[PDB]
């Protein structure tokens, strides 16, 4: 393999490869995360090209541990790699400390794997941003990790296609006092703002995180919420 | 332009320029002739001299008691290959207690020199070789190339203006098998002198001879030792 | 240590004592020897405590990763294979004697895993220093397809025999019931032994110990 | 493959290293950090750039990292790079403490990270770290200290310095106002707010837009502490009155 | 692992990378070394002298051992690496030969390390030049100079960095036996030679001397000021 | 269609965030001039492919795009032949290894994911190019039933009811779309291929691999077996 | 442990006892020592349980891949060669003999002994700690041209005689008959075992 | 035996909302005493302490390596480590040298950083944790400590009563052990304070 | 420069570097392989570039195994290393499973090795195409051909070289399925003489090797007497 960096500084001090990885994310399908007082919701568009695609086959909203879950915008097969890595990092942490990894410690480790693909030899950055949610120390957590390996803690955010419009919509609608069940509604509504046509309970996917743990809402439940 | 820099870059015509450029190195080298009879295998090379006060460069090296070589091209590469050949012969004598058959040694060279012509960053050996030897299948005259190809011949010539020697070689090769030692060495010398300029002539300074036969170990003759063979040439 | 397992009509039942000893001295009078591997798979540990503990934690961690990626319930056969392949790698240097019991898609399964890597799929097994006493009970009273309550009673008796017959075992009896539906981890199913009610008494006051120096640091 | 190599660690015809110079351009665009050293302590004051209303606060601080019991740093430039470097300084300090059973002197820590930074400039073919640090520390050899390092792996001790956006301006403003030896933490903090009020093009400074750690000695124990918003607000108030 | 050749030959037998490393030395601050009778003096320019900078942290005159010290010019970060390497080598020599290394011996080592970096894969040449002074066991003063290429010579008085040529021209026409007669005179020479380039003469020069046997000494601002008044 | 530096030669991000090299590898799949169709039934899964032997001296028995991964898993490759064979060999190795370490047959969705993971690496590493082929796997799951999965050069994979690959991929999808909105499954597949190819091929013109609930073992239909479905 | 395999025109008959011991304690009295490496190829394990199981699993995996690559049922000789190689390569580390018996379409029913890395084909083979007591019996009872039924009887008798004499053998007798048609298992319980002079 | 080479005894005791940790102060090689104030109990937080008994060299190494890991752990995560988590950290550290272990049996005593719940445990040389609700002993005179603790320990003791209990247990236990003694240091860990006392002990 | 590396796909999804290597095999002598009823026959139009070369020099027919023969076209050095790779495979198979490697398996293995040099910029694709022929009683006659891309196919009749498009039509008009090694040796020789160019590419030698029932499964050079007849029937019938 090539042992020299494929991401390097331009004369303006930019790392264009990372700027271009971010372009990939911004063209990805939309994703939303909202941290309510008693939980977090993750929600994403999983519109499929046809009706031949067995929608139930592959999942964009994925558990990492009992208490942490992920969603992403950008490049699906890049996401897969990260999901597997986060799962291995959370296990590694549990085998040492015998306590499930705090959300912010999972975010730092995963983000660190992302930064290495901005500097290591022969590789391109990840064309993915992550939203990670978790519950630990009786508090809900939501983070975004980008392709540069920078992370940020949000109350609520949107990414993928139409994120700027999405964020403005979440400025206006989010409050701190907001309970989960409501959070879920404004998650699903932020998606609607940019959705093509007829959001069913099989062309979005929704995960929740609270005291009980992290789980993917079942299509049956998504339907109720719609 | 974009195809003649790396050995791993195939050109659109189906050629590899780098291997062709490495063959040019053998053509710039001093001419050397190799022929064999029925019981002997000889090598004759024209030694070049940088200046009048310099010694003529060695062109005939020892490999083993039944194998000898003649080089053309990059001398550093010639010494490299020679070392490899010497080791192989030594290994054969250590393991099987018998001389390594010339044909088998030639195949090892082919394989060794083939590797570098397929890997990025590497280059072909820039040396052409003439191998004389004597095993159980009689005397042999092999010719190794920079592109890892080798030919089994009755007589061969490589180096600057070696085509003229080759032309002479082809014309007198019919009476090589029945030729005797003295006779066979004359033909080589005559063919070697054909590549030389009209003015210049072969002497005991720019001529090196190496012979290996049925009952004779590979020996090299330099300067004064090449007087006998030189005496008689028309 | 006395550990045992048995396959009953609707699942498997695991059992173990709660005594941990150092040579011939009781260190822990209530150590848990029935470790969690997965939601429907448990494992009893005998032999080197540190080895058993680290091995099951590792197996549970690896089974979790597998379950997360496949998105399905872990099979008991995957666990035993993961365990024996690891144990065989260390050539018996990792002293872990395990009794894996669980219920997967193919039904109830029970395995006995040894330190060198060998394994045995059986209807009932027993490991540890009190393994012979428990086996004696099993051989004498085990019937195929026993009822859940009848199996518990038998397992309790098997563990009980080891607790009273083997010097290495003692304390309480822990049980673990696994079926297709749920899992019942019965830490302390029976407490057959206890200490005296203290005939005499001895106490110290607020100055019975002569103190040389003192240093108090407020937090 | 030579064709795709960017050639990160070679000199230009004037004896310059471009990657380092371009890494430095990155930094001059990052949020402003400034360090001032007083008689009774040292402080760092950093512009925050994580400002959006939906950001959660969950963390000690955005850009101020504690390195060991006796030192902290703030960073300017590529955040994810800064995460690599700050984790490495923690490892270096703990290596020293393990070996000598004593805290690492502040200049030894700085130097050892800068060796890591110079190596990226000379061999290995990777891009450099796009990070400048300010480090504040107390040690038994020199007491209160403030350092700056840059992507070349170069460092230098200061009385007061600034990196990031509008650093040049901050520096000329510190050259006007910093009193050698006559500075107290109160005075330092005042000056920070003054310099930070001028390097930030938002007119009203706002205690939400800045982060201020101070580092002091109390009873033979170093105390590092991020000022709370009230204190910063007051600090700002106090500048308005001037 | 990076195995790309950075330093390679050019059509007229020129090593471009080595010449680019020499270009970096030319932009470095001027450094002057003068070999006196019983003393060795080093003097570097301070270039941009800020009032908020801790003077002691950016000294360009370090000590490699008790008898060996050095001043450099060019890339400061690169200089630090070289200096550390030399320091480690000095302790290694002191442990295997039970003796303080000679000035030329450590000069040879640093030069060798610099050459090694001009013919190795994946690395660029060091962008610095160094002036090495000190005394050997017998007591004779030494003054050496190494550059990026790896070549080194023994000098009487040399100057490196920006304005090395200018200082060299003035040193040739000012270096005599009646210029290094006494310790004071030798120091004045270096200060006077440093005044030919360094702007705003006075506190813009960093001076340090090494008298026979004793450890390296550093002249203070007022101590240098006094010398300037005599010139 | 913006481009800068070497973003069309190696797998690096272009200005718009695209991976041109990966996109070119999708064009390499159509270079073989073939089309594949996989249809999932109620209790079966079938894979039909275009069998073209335009050479006469070629041994028709050695010409096939259908491969046996495991006893219960079969697949159909589309695109660069040599690349396909290496991927088939990799899949077989992955499957055998899975059973050896986990104790049970690898699920079709897990096998497809494993091959897709390996393909992803090629889109992130510049030293090697992606494979110019497409893999479609069929197999019977013990808990979910008939399964049809397909992964590509981009590293993307998914489960399908029916899906195609090749030159007429867009036309096979449009034909199967209307049908979704044993015998019929096999017929539908053949129909889709025939419809987009307009040829109504004979028994020796196509290959058929199937897996049913009753007969899970991967099977390949013979000339007499293929003709029977063609006559009806 | 006592294991046995006999060849017959059309296939093989493999059999063994079911006793797993740890010194004087029986750790498993109903263990199956016959493991299938492939559809028509079986192996009888003897020696160290962990080693035998480790090698059998290794061979099954290797043969499985081999079978799929060549798209044809593996040869019995190939299976024996795969076992022989492993047994020979790790002869100083492993301590178990994996008897090989099966049937292929090329050389019919074959029985191979792979003890210690050495490979030899025999008409019938016996291994394990209890095999020493039945050497004389099998030599005097074996007759060429034995039918499948006669092979199972021969096998059953021999193993029963060994089980009664050897302390490391006992329990039930696992029997397997391999032929073109397929594999047919059979278990002879304690009460249905052949009786001989036990006085 | 390597564990008795330097000698030493450590014990932890649980009380009502308070923990006690004590140890001997003797540092000796075989039968010869070298010093009488060797540290065996190390602080791992405001209300978290680790007691180490066994080979002196390993006692110091483990303590130092644990500090290294704890410091880094407390810089990474912005919080004080929990007593249970420390136990696992130590177990992991001890288990790393599974076949060339540190000769030391640690005992941890402390209160939860946020809930102030008493916690005591002991680990063996290879790292096998053992959490108890009464007491844990470790050292050359463990048998003697067991006897004392088993009869003297009572449930729900207050800070003063707990101090007297652990002091009497250690004092009388080290008096029957030839290689343990030369003073006893006791640490009483409470919600708002830590009390360190050196007992009047036999110096023979 | 889309055609500079094998790890670079061109805009229309083609790997030009591999195609350039196929051009090297295109501008080379023609070799033929025919699968008869009970064996395989190989024939190569060995071009004698010089009269100095010894009769039998630069052989393009190799024995990769006791029962396997190999006929190559293109870069002889590349072909020679591939022959050694093939030999290694056969030898390794026998040591692992205890018997002669099946031709199909051998061909698949070597093809994968060949395919490995067409994905990276670190190496270049092999500049040669070869044929594999063998015969056994349990397998019958088998013939395979591998090119620079790594594709491996089984054939009844095959041709590789500069005149493969003309030799295929000549091979087409033949009933090789009912023919035998003894009878196919004359047709192979005849076909080779037909495609061989007179004016261009002058001076050639005929190389003949076979494996089948006649040679008892062993691959070997066709006997001088039989080759004589074949060459005598090739020149007389042309």
């Amino acid at each position: 393999g090539y042992s020299f960096s494929l991401t390097t500084f331009s004369p303006s001090g930019k790392l264009v490869q990372i700027e271009y990885a971010l372009a990939a994310v911004a063209g990805g399908a939309p994703s939303v995360g909202i941290k309510a007082a008693n939980g977090v919701v993750l929600a994403t568009e999983k519109k499929q090209k046809s009706i031949l695609y067995d929608e139930r086959s592959v999942h964009k909203v994925e558990p990492i541990t009992k208490h942490i879950g992920l969603v992403y915008s950008g490049m699906g097969p890049d996401y897969r790699v990260l999901v597997h890595r986060a799962r291995k990092l959370a296990q590694q942490y549990y085998l040492v400390y015998q306590e499930p990894i705090p959300t912010a410690q999972l975010v730092q480790r995963v983000a660190s794997v992302m930064q290495e693909y901005t500097q290591s030899g022969g590789v391109r950055p990840f064309g993915v941003s992550l939203l990670i949610c978790g519950w630990n120390e009786g508090r809900p957590y939501l983070f975004q990790s980008d392709p540069s390996g920078a992370y940020f803690a949000w109350k609520a955010t949107a990414m993928g296609k139409n994120y700027v419009n999405g964020k403005t919509f979440l400025e206006k609608r989010y409050n701190e006092d907001l309970e989960l069940e409501d959070a879920i509604h404004t998650a699903i509504l932020t998606l609607k703002e940019s959705f093509e046509g007829q959001m069913t309970e099989d062309n979005i996917e929704v995960g929740i995180c609270n005291e009980a743990g992290f789980r993917r809402l079942t299509p049956t439940e998504v339907k109720d919420y719609l | 332009n974009q195809y003649d820099n790396d050995v791993t870059v195939w050109s659109p015509q189906g050629r590899i320029h780098q291997i062709e450029y490495a063959m040019e190195a053998v053509k710039q080298g001093s001419a050397t002739v190799g022929l064999k009879s029925k019981t002997h295998a000889v090598l004759v090379a024209l030694k070049r001299a940088q200046s009048e006060l310099a010694a003529h460069q060695k062109k005939i090296l020892h490999v083993d008691n039944h194998i000898g070589i003649s080089i053309a091209g990059l001398t550093a590469d010639a010494r490299l290959l020679c070392n490899f050949m010497r080791q192989e012969c030594l290994d054969s004598r250590f393991v099987f207690d018998r001389p390594l058959p010339v044909s088998r040694l030639v195949s090892l060279i082919g394989s060794k020199t083939q590797i570098p012509t397929q890997r990025y960053g590497r280059r072909p050996y820039g040396v052409g070789l003439l191998i004389a030897g004597y095993d159980d299948m009689g005397p042999h005259i092999f010719q190794t190339c920079p592109s890892a190809n080798y030919f089994d011949c009755r007589a061969m010539s490589i180096g600057a203006r070696s085509q003229s020697a080759r032309t002479y070689l082809e014309r007198h090769m019919s009476g090589f098998m029945e030729c005797n030692l003295n006779e066979l060495v004359k033909h080589g010398l005559r063919a070697l002198r054909e590549t030389l300029p009209a003015e210049q002539d072969l002497t005991t300074k720019n001529v090196s001879i190496g012979i290996v036969g049925k009952d004779l170990e590979f020996t090299i003759y330099d300067d004064d030792d090449v007087s006998p063979f030189l005496e008689g040439l028309e | 240590t006395t550990i045992a397992g048995l396959v009953f009509r609707d699942g498997v039942i695991l059992g173990a004592d709660t005594r941990a000893t150092n040579d011939s001295v009781v260190m822990d009078k209530n150590c848990e020897k029935i470790h969690f591997i997965a939601p429907k798979i448990y494992c009893c540990g005998a032999g080197v405590a540190a080895d058993a503990e680290m091995t099951t934690r590792m197996a549970a961690s690896n089974m979790e990763l597998h379950s997360l990626s496949t998105g399905r319930e872990p099979r008991v056969t995957t666990v035993t294979r993961l365990l024996r392949q690891t144990l065989f790698r260390y050539r018996g240097h990792v002293g872990a004697s395990l009794l894996v019991g669980g219920v997967d898609f193919s039904g109830p399964q029970l395995y006995s895993v040894h330190p060198h890597g060998s394994y045995s799929r059986l209807p009932f097994t027993a490991l540890g220093s009190g393994q012979d006493a428990a086996l004696a009970v099993l051989e004498d009273r085990f019937q195929p397809n026993m009822t859940l309550e009848a199996a518990q009673e038998l397992l309790v008796e098997a563990i009980t025999a080891g607790i009273l017959g083997d010097l290495g075992s003692g304390g309480s009896v822990d049980a673990c019931v696994i079926t297709g539906t749920g899992a019942k981890l019965l830490r302390t199913l029976s407490s057959p032994t206890k200490p005296t009610e203290r005939p005499s008494q001895y106490y110290f006051a607020p100055g019975t110990t002569a103190v040389q120096s003192q240093t108090v640091k407020p937090l | 493959s030579r064709r795709y190599d960017s050639r990160t660690t070679i000199f230009s015809p004037e004896g310059r290293l471009y990657q380092v110079e371009y890494a430095m351009e990155a930094i001059g665009h990052a949020g402003t950090c400034l360090g001032i050293l007083a008689n009774d302590g040292v402080l760092l004051a950093a512009e925050r750039r994580n400002i959006h209303k939906l950001l959660d606060e969950v963390f000690f601080s955005e850009k101020i990292y504690k390195l060991n019991e006796d030192m902290a740093c703030s960073v300017a430039g590529i955040t994810s790079d800064a995460n690599v470097l700050t984790n490495e300084l923690r490892l270096i300090a703990q290596r020293y403490l393990l070996q000598y059973q004593e805290p690492i002197p502040c200049e030894q820590l700085v130097t050892a990270l800068c060796d890591i930074k110079q190596a990226y400039t000379q061999f290995g073919g990777k891009r450099p770290f796009g990070v400048s640090l300010l480090y504040i520390g107390w040690d038994k050899h020199y007491g209160f200290q403030l350092y700056q390092s840059d992507p070349s792996g170069n460092y230098g001790g200061w009385k007061a310095t600034c990196i990031g956006n509008n650093s040049a301006a901050a520096v000329s403003m510190l050259k006007q106002d910093y009193k050698e030896g006559e500075m107290t933490l109160k005075s330092a903090l005042a000056l920070a707010i003054k310099v930070l009020n001028k390097t930030m093009d938002v007119s009203k400074l706002s205690a939400e837009k800045v982060e201020i750690a101070t580092l002091t000695r109390e009873n033979g124990k170093t105390v590092i502490r991020v000022l709370k918003q009230k204190e910063v607000e007051q600090l700002i108030k106090n500048h308005e009155e001037e | 692992s990076y195995d790309r050749a950075i330093t390679v030959f050019s059509p007229d037998g020129h090593l471009f990378q080595v010449e680019y490393a020499q270009e970096a030395v030319k932009k470095g601050s001027t450094a002057v070394g003068v070999r006196g009778k019983d003393i060795v003096v080093l003097g570097v320019e301070k270039k941009s002298v800020a009032k908020l900078q801790d003077e002691r942290t950016v000294r360009k005159i370090c000590a490699l051992d008790d008898n060996v010290c050095m001043a450099f010019a060019g890339l400061t970060a690169d200089a630090r690496i070289v200096i550390n390497r030399a320091r480690v080598e000095c302790q290694s020599h002191r442990l295997t030969v039970e003796d303080p290394v000679t000035v030329e011996y450590i000069t040879r080592y640093i030069a060798s390390l610099k050459q090694r970096y001009t013919q190795s894969n994946g690395r660029r040449p060091f962008g610095i030049s160094a002036l090495i002074v000190g005394f050997d066991f017998d007591g004779t003063p030494r003054l050496y100079q190494t550059d990026p290429s790896g070549t080194y010579h023994a000098w009487k008085a040399n100057a490196i960095g920006r304005g090395a040529k200018s200082v060299r021209e003035f040193l040739e026409k000012n270096y005599t036996d009646e210029a290094i007669e006494t310790d004071d005179l030798t120091i004045k020479l270096v200060i006077k030679a440093l005044l030919e380039v360094v702007q705003s003469g006075g506190k813009n020069i960093e001076l340090a001397v090494m008298r026979r046997d004793q450890p390296l000494k550093i002249l203070n601002p007022e101590e240098i000021e006094k010398y300037v008044a005599e010139i | 269609g913006s481009s800068a530096g070497f973003d069309r030669h190696i797998t690096i991000f272009s200005p718009e965030g695209r991976l041109y090299q990966v996109e070119y590898a999708f064009k390499a799949i159509n270079q073989g001039g073939l089309t594949s169709v996989a249809v999932r039934g109620k209790d079966c899964a079938v894979i039909v492919t275009q069998k073209k032997v335009p050479d006469k001296l070629l041994d028709s028995s050695t010409v096939t795009h259908l491969f046996k991964i495991t006893e219960n898993i079969g697949c159909v490759m589309t695109g660069m032949t040599a690349d396909s064979r290496s991927q088939v060999q990799r899949a077989r190795y992955e499957a055998a290894n899975w059973k050896y370490k986990y104790g049970y047959e690898i699920p079709v969705d897990m096998l497809c994911k494993r091959i897709a993971d390996i393909s992803q690496v090629y889109t992130q590493n510049a030293e090697m190019r992606p494979l110019g082929c497409c893999m479609i796997l069929i197999g019977i799951d013990e808990e979910q039933g008939p399964q049809v999965y397909k992964c590509d050069p981009a590293g993307y994979y998914c489960g399908f009811k029916a899906t195609a690959a090749g030159v007429k991929q867009t036309e096979s999808t449009s034909f199967l779309e209307k049908k979704v909105k044993f015998e019929q499954t096999v017929e539908t597949a053949i129909t889709c291929l025939s419809t987009v190819l307009s040829i109504d091929f004979k028994p020796s013109e196509i290959e058929v691999g199937v897996v049913t609930v009753e007969n899970p073992k991967f099977r390949i239909l013979s000339e007499a077996e293929i003709d029977a479905h063609l006559v009806a | 442990t006592t294991i046995m395999a006999v060849e017959f025109d059309g296939g093989v008959v493999v059999g063994s006892d079911s006793r797993v011991s740890a010194g004087e304690a029986v750790v498993n009295r109903a263990f199956n020592k016959l493991s299938p490496l492939h559809q028509h190829i079986y192996c009888a394990l003897s020696g160290s349980a962990a080693d035998a199981q480790a090698m059998a699993d290794m061979a099954a995996y290797q043969l499985e891949l081999h079978g799929l690559e060549l798209e044809e049922p593996p040869l019995v000789l190939a299976a024996a060669n795969v076992v022989r190689n492993i047994s020979y390569k790790y002869r100083e580390d492993l301590s178990a003999h994996l008897m090989i018996a099966g049937w292929d379409r090329r050389d019919g029913g074959q029985v191979y002994g792979t003890m210690g890395g050495m490979l030899t084909r025999q008409p019938f083979a016996i291994g394990g700690s209890g095999s020493t007591y039945i050497y004389g019996y099998v030599d005097a009872a074996y007759k060429p041209g034995m039918s499948p039924e006669e092979c199972r009887s021969f096998t059953t008798n021999a193993i029963a005689l060994a089980m009664n004499r050897d302390g490391s053998s006992g329990g039930v007798i696992h029997l397997v008959t391999i032929t073109a048609a397929g594999v047919d298992y059979q278990v002879i319980l304690g009460n249905e075992l052949p009786k001989f002079y036990d006085e | 035996s390597i564990m008795s080479y330097n000698g030493g005894a450590v014990m932890a005791m649980k009380g009502k909302n308070c923990v006690a940790i004590a140890a001997d102060r003797r540092f000796g090689i075989q039968a010869q005493m070298v010093t009488t104030d060797f540290q065996k109990i190390f602080p791992m937080g405001d209300r978290l302490y680790i007691g180490l008994a066994g080979l002196a060299t390993d006692v110091q190494t483990v303590a130092q390596r644990l500090k290294f890991r704890l410091n880094l752990y407390e810089l990474k995560e912005g919080r004080q480590i929990k007593p249970y988590t420390l136990m696992s950290m130590v177990a992991n550290l001890l288990y790393e040298k599974r076949f060339g272990p540190y000769y030391t049996e640690p005992v941890i005593a402390g209160l939860d950083p946020k809930t102030f719940k008493p916690f005591i445990c002991s680990l063996d040389l290879i790292g096998c944790p053992m959490v108890t609700d009464d007491f844990v002993v470790s050292g050359t005179c463990s048998e003697q400590m067991y006897g004392m603790c088993e009869s003297l320990w009572e449930p729900n003791m207050d800070p003063e009563h707990l101090f007297e209990t652990i002091s009497q247990a250690m004092l009388n236990a080290v008096d029957r052990d030839a290689v343990s003694g030369m003073g006893v240091i006791v640490h009483i860990i409470e919600k708002d304070k830590i009390t360190t006392r050196t007992l009047k002990a036999r110096m023979d | 420069g889309y055609d500079l590396s094998a790890s670079t796909f061109s805009p229309d999804g083609r790997v030009f570097q591999v195609e350039y290597a196929m051009k090297a095999v295109e501008n080379s002598s023609t070799a033929i392989g025919i699968r008869c009823k009970d064996g395989v026959v190989f024939g190569v139009e060995k071009l004698v570039l010089s009269k100095l070369y010894e009769e039998g020099s630069n052989k393009r027919l190799f024995n990769v195994d006791r029962h396997v023969g190999m006929a190559v076209a293109g870069l002889l050095a590349d072909a020679r290393s591939l022959a050694d790779i093939a030999r290694e495979e056969a030898s390794n198979f026998r040591s692992n499973f205890g018997y002669n490697i099946p031709l199909k398996h051998l061909a698949d293995r070597v093809a994968m090795y060949v395919h490995a040099y067409t994905l990276y910029s670190a190496v270049r694709p092999f500049g040669c195409s070869f044929m594999l022929g063998s015969y056994s009683v349990n397998d019958g006659a088998q013939l395979y051909m591998i090119d620079p891309s790594g594709v491996s196919y089984g054939y009844w009749g095959c041709a590789i070289g500069k005149a493969r498009q003309a030799a295929k039509t000549e091979i087409e008009k033949l009933q090789m399925k009912e023919m035998t090694c003894r009878d196919i040796v004359k047709e192979v020789a005849k076909i080779i003489y037909i495609v061989h160019d007179e004016v261009k590419d002058k001076a050639f030698e005929l190389e003949l090797s076979w494996v089948g029932e006649i040679t008892k499964g062993r691959h070997e050079i066709v006997p001088k007497d039989i080759r004589e007849e074949a060459e005598k029937y090739a020149k007389e019938s042309l």
